[PDB]
RNA sequence: GCUCAGGGAGGACAGAAACCUCCCGUGGAGCAGAAGGGCAAAAGCUCGCUUGAUCUUGAUUUUCAGUACGAAUACAGACCGU
RNA sequence: GUCUACGGCCAUACCACCCUGAACGCGCCCGAUCUCGUCUGAUCUCGGAAGCUAAGCAGGGUCGGGCCUGGUUAGUACUUGGAUGGGAGACCGCCUGGGAAUACCGGGUGCUGUAGGCU
């Protein structure tokens, strides 16, 4: 018999497309996380100037969206349909989460606007417990506590439950 | 030719032939350097002396 | 391997913050502007009103600051209100409202500015603040302390500013932050302040689950059925505990009970005790090594 | 070449150390401080000698190098090849400077650094060999032989102290057999009775 | 010659001590400095407005003015030949009450009681302070024990 | 309104290095410049609004002859900003 | 015995992990119609009261780390004053007063102001 109190939900997917390159070609970048999720993403500028790859500073490279609550397990559920329910056990956070990086964003139930193109984007799953939010308050905030904690070996032991997951290693 | 740069060597000795001197400290200060607000509410006040005098 | 960061020498070199800080209560920026006086008025209390909105409660305070420790003159909960007339809402805008009342008509009564500085006895929400009469004492002048919440339109500590204004307290302010702004008109709309103080963006609220989904105000309104606190009750509800706090306001303590003085914690161990512990589990730790090799 | 010790001999000057504020100091003569059979346990070298200064003075870097070989060779000679472990107990810190005519005069001279020499204090130790209880009146012999390469007054000592250890020869081995102390390579590690108790039970495992 | 300057020699002095560094205790600011009473001065860096120069850091004046954020101090700086007590408006944070008037004022209040009591009876009370006088005649008791002899430890070359 | 330098670990192409996410992080960062001091719900970073970098008497500090300049500190009278 | 709001001194209060928390509180918690703000009601603002001490918080524990505070180190290092003292010097000894600092060994582990509850 377990705490109500001590259950394990996501709370968030995090999402982004890095595409390297800036202007129109990432306009188009934003339009396949905003059919995915059904919100507007967010443009992150290049930190700063490395040639190598061809970026510069403060400079759009890179989209992101972070889905909470309902959708989140929705927006999850095809990217585990994709990856058919086996995720590598180094996959899984020390802290708690795991995440991984689907190929080919169509294979999510997206139809295919021609020269939108082929994008592949980032999964990250932040697990939470009941309490976790105490960590970014105004008034009196605080560590969660030790027990409270979720391991790497709590959150492979919750994806082997939930979706019947195969967690093959390597 | 060079001559000494600096020194302070007869000084100590010339200072307490007539000694140190404090300044002359008085009872009344003057008012110079106080705040012009309070300054001027004070001259009022002694201004506005006589106008209690009967109960004095 | 990596280079542990909390090393013996961070540990020494580490200086603590203040507690309050630490514990995460009190902004010293804020209080140092707040709390301190003009060094050219001498022991003249700076009097500030403490407004705290907490999970299911509401703490007004008025306090004058000294080198012990802030003493509080008056205080007024939001569980008093049930005296009054208000049962249920009582971490809301009308419940504020009712607080910041309640403790200026208390701190009036108290210094016996009651009859003198009645106040906006008719509740409206316009720019109210109060003017001191000519002959009689001045009005009692003290400043918001709003803690570490966010500041914006409608936030609960501006109802209960509201409702000390309306009282009689002289507490400086602009209606930027009250209801009924509109921040792209920039002009103040009276009437949306007192629907609010009021409680009627509570009753439109409870007619819209009412008229949608009865279960789902059965859910969000649980404790209002409990009482049978109704959308046209509400209004009578206030403006009824308005008067009511206005007519009395003077606090009856509750009053001591007798202690069995039975301790609920474990006490701090002896010396004594942590050595022979200490000399116990030394002594079975050899026990079980003799028996077990 | 280079000048006499007798000019840069006496504790003159503030210790002008290799810092940011003096840079172009040539590399010491003295760079291997420790050598013999370094890699031996604290038991098998009991005895202790050292070498005690006597006057407040400068010891030159190349003065410490050829004590070092001198003692090194004669030691080498006496008791063989792992029979010894000397140290050097002073690291040549200390720039000197010279002010390096070749026409100027004496107008603004600061020295550029002739080299490093290591400054002493009275009863500071400068040398030291640890070895076996037998090779006694070959450890003296080593330093008394080292001396001659120095200036000033230099005493001989076989120390109460058990090899290069901060305990006394006559407690040292009770002290193991109570496992108080534990041997760590050149050194002992004194574990008192303060940790966490997982340490006190891993200890007596 | 020294470089001038106003914060020359300044390093230790107006630096604040070791884990005493960060938020300025409030205390400070509401201790109530009236026109008369003897403050002792001492500069403190983590307030950079209206500190006094280096030349009063630990000298005690008097306070002749009181403005909103600041005190007027009368402070006795010496030159080459003579002292001059000068007027200097330093801020509250770099000034304190000093405890040299609290032991003076205690002993007026206590030499007060001690003739407001002890005036009518003719039992004379020596109010003025006499230096430590020269030790009373006493009988050092041997309780039973003869003294220990200490004879000097012969001696040892240490290290 | 946030929190820095650096680190650990994860995540399509992506690597020592582009981007996302969590954890530790007393300042190991930044504050135009030399160096010292100082600073963490800030003095740093990012946003919003602005012109107190405006007009005007005296006092005072620093160098000091206890003079000027330079620079500064506390006030007072205005008009303003937030 | 003990919490809440506002605090004073600002580690005897901090950090690591474990155990226990009656009653009111404080909370996590539940939602997004009005207020208000975001890529996202996570934060912030708002309207709630079905659950729960799992976390925050409290009390306690640890031959804990740190911090505080004694002892030791040691009348040691240094130092005011003195000598037609020693010494080739480098530096020493004495007389006359003052006197530290590590390693190492113990002991302690928040005090309290105003205002308001619970027992």
């Amino acid at each position: 018999k377990e705490n109500p109190m001590r259950e394990l939900r996501i709370r968030k997917l995090c999402l982004n497309i890095c595409v390297g390159e800036s202007g129109d070609r990432l306009t188009r970048a934003a339009k396949v996380l905003e059919q995915l999720t059904g919100q507007t993403p967010v443009f992150s500028k290049a930190r700063y100037t490395v040639r190598s790859f061809g970026i510069r500073r403060n400079e759009k490279i890179a989209v992101h969206c972070t889905v909470r609550g309902a959708k989140a397990e929705e927006i999850l559920e095809k990217g585990l349909k994709v990856r058919e329910y086996e995720l590598r056990k180094n996959n899984f956070s020390d802290t708690g989460n795991f995440g991984f990086g689907i190929q080919e964003h169509i294979d999510l139930g997206i139809k295919y606007d021609p020269s939108i193109g082929i994008y592949g984007l980032d999964f990250y799953v932040v697990l939470g417990r009941p309490g976790f939010s105490i960590a970014d308050k105004k008034r009196r905030t605080g560590c969660i506590g030790a027990k409270h904690r979720i391991s790497k070996e709590e959150a492979m032991r919750w994806f082997q439950q939930k979706y019947d997951g195969i967690i093959l290693p390597g | 030719a060079k001559s000494k740069n600096h020194t302070t060597h007869n000084q100590s000795r010339k200072w307490h032939r007539n000694g140190i001197k404090k300044p002359r400290s008085q009872r009344y200060e003057s008012l110079k350097g106080v705040d012009p607000k309070f300054l001027r509410n004070m001259r009022f006040a002694k201004k506005h002396n006589k106008k209690g005098l009967k109960k004095m | 391997f990596v280079k542990v960061v909390k090393n013996k020498a961070y540990f020494k070199r580490y200086q603590v913050k203040f507690r309050r800080r630490r514990e995460g209560k009190t902004d010293y920026y804020a209080r140092k502007r707040l709390v301190i006086q003009d060094k050219n008025k001498y022991n003249t209390p700076k009097y500030r009103m403490i407004v705290r909105v907490t999970n299911r409660d509401i703490i007004c305070q008025i306090a004058y600051a000294r080198i012990e420790g802030d003493m509080i003159v008056c205080a007024a909960y939001a569980h008093e209100l049930p005296k009054y007339g208000v049962k249920v809402g009582l971490t809301n805008y009308a419940a504020a409202y009712c607080t910041g009342l309640l403790l200026a008509r208390r701190l009036l009564n108290r210094f016996g500015m009651d009859k003198i500085y009645e106040g906006q006895v008719e509740v409206t929400g316009d720019e109210y603040n109060v003017e001191s009469i000519d002959g009689q004492p001045g009005a009692f002048t003290c400043y918001l302390d709003a803690g570490l919440a966010r500041t914006t339109t409608g936030n609960k500590v501006f109802g209960a500013l509201k409702g000390a204004v309306d009282g009689g307290l002289s507490i400086p302010h602009s209606t930027k932050r009250f209801p009924g702004y509109d921040s792209e008109s920039k002009e103040f709309n009276a009437e949306v302040h007192r629907k609010h103080i009021m409680g009627q963006n509570v009753a439109d609220y409870m007619r819209y689950l009412m008229e949608e989904d009865e279960d789902a105000y059965k859910k969000q309104f649980s404790q209002y059925i409990k009482n049978n606190v109704t959308p046209d009750m509400m209004e009578e509800m206030y403006k009824k505990a308005h008067a009511a706090i206005r007519e009395n306001p003077v606090y009856e303590k509750k009053p001591k009970r007798e202690v069995k003085k039975k301790r609920w914690n474990r006490p701090k161990m002896s010396l004594a005790q942590k050595k022979d512990r200490v000399a116990q589990k030394k002594a079975s730790f050899l026990r079980a090594q003799e028996r077990a090799a | 070449g280079r000048r006499p010790a007798r000019c840069y001999r006496y504790c003159k000057n503030k210790p002008y150390p290799k810092s940011r504020f003096c840079r172009g100091v040539p590399d010491a003569k003295i760079r291997i401080f420790d050598l013999g059979r370094k890699k031996a346990k604290v038991d098998e070298f009991p005895l202790c000698g050292h070498m005690v200064s006597d006057e407040y003075e400068q010891l030159s870097s190349e003065a410490l190098e050829a004590a070092r070989i001198c003692a090194n060779k004669y030691m080498v000679k006496s008791c063989g090849k792992d029979g010894f472990h000397i140290r050097v107990r002073l690291h040549p810190f200390h720039v000197i400077r010279i002010n390096k005519m070749l026409q100027t005069g004496m107008r603004g001279a600061f020295g550029k650094p002739q080299g490093t020499v290591a400054r002493v204090h009275i009863g500071q130790v400068i040398m030291s060999i640890r070895t076996k209880l037998q090779n006694k009146e070959h450890v003296v012999e080593a330093l008394r032989r080292a001396k001659f390469k120095f200036p000033g007054r230099q005493k001989i000592h076989i120390s109460k102290k058990w090899g290069f250890t901060k305990f006394n020869a006559d407690e040292f081995e009770d002290m193991v057999a109570e496992k108080r102390l534990i041997p760590d390579g050149c050194g002992v590690k004194y574990i008192p009775n303060r940790g966490p108790l997982d340490k006190w039970r891993a200890l007596h495992s | 010659t020294n470089t001038k300057g106003k914060r020359r020699g300044t390093r230790y002095m107006f630096s604040r001590p070791f884990r005493k560094h960060g938020v300025v205790p409030l205390a400070t600011y509401m201790r109530i400095y009236k026109k008369g009473d003897i403050v002792d001065i001492k500069g403190m860096g983590t307030v950079q407005k209206g500190m006094p120069h280096k030349c009063y850091h630990g000298k005690t004046g008097r306070v002749y003015n009181v403005t909103q954020h600041a005190v007027g101090i009368v402070v006795n700086k010496q030159v080459k030949g003579k002292i001059l007590a000068k007027r200097i408006n330093v801020r509250i944070e770099h000034i304190k009450h000093s405890k040299s008037r609290d032991s003076f004022l205690k002993r007026v209040k206590e030499n007060d009681q001690k003739k407001k009591e002890a005036k009518e009876k003719g039992t004379w009370v020596q109010l003025k302070r006499q230096p430590a006088p020269p030790r009373e005649a006493h009988f050092v008791r041997t309780n039973g024990k003869e003294p220990e002899l200490l004879e000097p430890i012969p001696y040892e070359f240490m290290a």
